[PDB]
């Protein structure tokens, strides 16, 4: 329907390792459902999160996906892609700011389970959500462990039903798809790598207009350079 | 199917994402790659 | 030297650049995209 | 003297040519620039 946020906020309680946010959300979708018409809550990072992994939790054993928010708590530490939750507190925010939003995109992606009362009541209000979200309670995940082992032995059969006439096309998809995303993702962190050395060296063509001032210096050729300068700055 | 048909409808929003991404990297080119090279073209019709 | 180092798999990028197309050939193929990305290969062939 | 003032001419007549460079890779980047980005202008005016 209505979704246009502002997210400001930037309440730091710590600094490096998993920074928690207090932002701004701009609550728009003045439906009646939504009962100001007219509001903007606060989430705090380590508040929600939990809460709404309890809720995705809840919609994952009646089945659906879950949006991935910005991530933390051995999901946002255990290869995202390469990890570094030590920089999610200043530079990496902006990350945090586009993957949130793509959350929020995806919030609004499902509007057959839009009409969740209490999630819609919860981003509807700023009640510091119940902060023990942030938590550490996986007695579930060696069990879900050996439930995969044992999947993992007994899918074969399973497999040769209809299921297989709906299967072939997704499991077609995700083989070109991890080679794609590793090529890809490759391709991605040896950007990482040498962009900022690209970037570099254009600071150091500013930097060689200097190494001409230790030169003859003509204004006819300074302007030239000058202009080259700007030039470069706007392609770079 | 609901959820299937959910990323049949999804992808292709997010592939139109990412593609109105591309031609708005060609439509932010072409606007300024355009302004400051008629910038550029007084100072290059003239001494630069 | 260190742009000799680089500038060589920087156009090594763009040839996987250029095999990224392929890699979506092993996706859904919708022309629209396709010619897109098509023109996209000459252009960043162009820019290399 | 001869080979000194020979090296403020000659410093001075590369330096036209290192500039002259500098310049005419502003001019190719001109014209080049102009000539395929106003080839990718009725494609960015229509579908890519």
């Amino acid at each position: 329907f209505d979704l246009t946020v502002g997210i400001t906020d930037p309440e730091k309680i710590g600094d490096g390792m998993n920074a928690y946010v207090a932002y701004k959300v701009t609550t728009q979708t003045s439906l009646p459902m939504f009962r100001s018409r007219q509001f903007a809550v606060k989430r705090r990072f380590s508040d929600f999160l939990g809460l709404y992994e309890k809720l995705s939790e809840k919609h994952s054993q009646n089945g659906f996906i879950v949006p991935p928010p910005p991530e933390k708590s051995l999901i946002g530490m255990t290869k995202v892609k390469v990890g570094k939750e030590d920089s999610s507190s200043a530079e990496f925010l902006e990350k945090r700011r586009a993957a949130l939003e793509r959350y929020l995109q995806r919030i609004v992606n499902h509007p057959t389970m839009l009409q969740d009362p209490d999630v819609r009541e919860f981003l509807e209000k700023e009640e510091l959500p119940r902060a023990v979200g942030t938590q550490a309670l996986s007695g579930a995940g060696l069990l879900k462990m050996f439930n995969k082992a044992t999947d993992a032995v007994s899918k074969m059969t399973i497999k040769m039903n209809e299921s297989d006439i709906w299967f072939e096309e997704k499991l077609q998809e995700v083989e070109c798809e991890e080679q794609r995303l590793r090529k890809l993702h490759a391709v991605v962190e040896t950007l990482v790598n040498h962009r900022k050395e690209l970037a570099l060296n254009t600071a150091l063509f500013a930097k060689s207009l200097a190494m001409l001032g230790s030169s003859e210096d003509n204004t006819a050729l300074s302007r030239a350079l000058s202009q080259l300068a700007e030039v470069e700055e706007k392609i770079e | 199917r609901k959820e299937v048909t959910r990323f049949e409808k999804e992808k292709s929003k997010d592939f139109k994402n990412h593609v109105m991404k591309y031609l708005e990297t060609l439509l932010h080119s072409q606007q300024q790659l355009a302004k400051y090279w008629e910038a550029f073209l007084p100072e290059a019709k003239a001494i630069s």
